[PDB]
């Protein structure tokens, strides 16, 4: 299968701004690149095919070019309605293959996130589970890491998270992470830590409880 | 013009099949055209699924899926379709029909969301999450609600009765492995007003017919 990926992960533009997004395929494709257009509960919209050929009724703004491996996507004079989704695809061989997406924001100066730690509940404690969650309130931009350590011990394949689209009024993002547990495994450690990784972060920032102690 | 329309059950419990129709118009399904399957999972990108062609009947497949994935087309309704068995939990998606023309697929459909789980309706549990006494230091409390293991969506959460707007962010759903979704809302405040303002969530989930509130209060160390 051909590996797509694409950069930056999410860029950040305000309107009237020309901005260029990145697609790199890990075989030679020549030029069989298309771009499309994704907005928020809709179906992707084509955009550019042949890495270069504009599709009908999409505006002129957007343009691509490249061949081989490295292409790119450029959007002139942005507009509103051009804050979406974009992804590249290949078509060179079966296993037809998408990239990831590159996300255009809104543009605003870096915040680095407040964060919060929740043991659980008493309540869900005598359920029988355990949710400890983890709240990264009010940053940008979107790109954050959350690690789970319990006991200084790096959890993996036990955690979900979920963050909002841009915020309407400050153009910030808020995630949650919640680490699941079962009640007899949580009641055999102490020290519960989320580590957060983010831009505006000189180096990560911790934020841990210990059971039982106010 | 060309217009894609799907359709097809939002729930297929674990190990059935999966089985969806794309009603095609402006064209005929006999088209040289590639029909295509492709699905979008919570947060990953888009994943070609598979195709047939319409007018040589070729059916191109992902080789992992080849065992599972039957597509086929119908020309007395001009539609065409999907059957995938043995369905499990990464099964879960949006399901879009697409028509692939020469170098981009160039009409889609809208999109219809398979959900796998072996749940009924149920209600959620809410759980407060309640500001720890230490993370009320620089003056600003987060403190939320944890509404967990309901079915299906969606639950609706607001804050003493819609009073409280500012500062809230509700979180979208995630499907948990159990098949049943959760979510969290929370809300930032000032530290002072934890002792003289009341925090309540109302979670409504109608599916169910379940009102819930639920009173948020400060931990207290002494």
């Amino acid at each position: 299968d051909i590996v797509m990926t694409q950069s930056p992960s999410s860029l950040s533009a305000s309107v009237g701004d020309t901005v260029t997004i990145t697609c790199r395929a890990s075989q030679d494709i020549t030029n069989d690149l298309a771009w499309y257009q994704q907005k928020p509960g809709k179906a992707p919209k084509a955009l550019i095919y042949y890495a270069s050929n504009l599709e009908s009724g999409v505006p002129s703004r957007f343009s691509g070019s490249g061949a081989g491996t490295d292409f790119t996507l450029t959007i002139s004079s942005l507009q509103p309605e051009d804050f979406a989704l974009y992804y590249c695809q290949q078509h060179n061989n079966y296993p037809l293959t998408f990239g990831p997406g590159t996300k255009v924001d809104i543009k605003r100066t870096v915040a680095a996130p407040s964060v919060f730690i929740f043991p659980p509940s008493d309540e869900q404690l005598k359920s029988g589970t355990a949710s400890v969650v983890c709240l990264l309130n009010n940053f940008y931009p979107r790109e954050a890491k959350v690690q789970w350590k319990v006991d200084n011990a790096l959890q993996s394949g036990n955690s979900q998270e979920s963050v909002t689209e841009q915020d309407s009024k400050d153009s910030t993002y808020s995630l949650s992470s919640t680490l699941t547990l079962s009640k007899a495994d949580y009641e055999k450690h102490k020290v519960y830590a989320c580590e957060v990784t983010h831009q505006g972060l000189s180096s990560p920032v911790t934020k841990s409880f210990n059971r039982g102690e106010c | 013009q060309v217009q894609l329309q799907e359709s097809g059950p939002a729930v297929v419990q674990p190990s059935e099949t999966l089985s969806l129709t794309c009603a095609v118009s402006g064209g005929s399904i006999s088209g040289g055209y590639g029909w295509t399957w492709i699905r979008q999972a919570p947060g990953k990108a888009l994943e070609w699924i598979g195709n047939i062609y319409g007018h040589s009947g070729s059916t191109n497949y992902k080789s992992s899926l080849k065992r599972r994935l039957t597509i086929s087309t119908d020309t007395s309704k001009n539609q065409f379709s999907l059957k995938l068995t043995s369905v499990t939990a990464a099964d879960t998606a949006v399901y879009y029909c697409a028509r692939w023309s020469t170098a981009d697929f160039d009409y889609w459909g809208q999109g219809v969301l398979v959900t796998v789980s072996s749940a009924s309706t149920k209600g959620p549990s809410v759980f407060p999450l309640a500001p720890s006494s230490k993370s009320t230091s620089g003056g600003t409390a987060a403190l939320g609600c944890l509404v967990k293991d309901y079915f299906p969506e969606p639950v609706t959460v607001s804050w003493n009765s819609g009073a409280l707007t500012s500062g809230v962010h509700t979180f979208p759903a995630v499907l948990q492995s159990s098949g049943l979704y959760s979510l969290s809302s929370v809300v930032t405040v000032p530290s002072s007003s934890l002792g003289t303002q009341t925090y309540i969530c109302n979670v409504n989930h109608k599916p169910s017919n379940t009102k819930v509130d639920k009173r948020v209060e400060p931990k207290s160390c002494d």
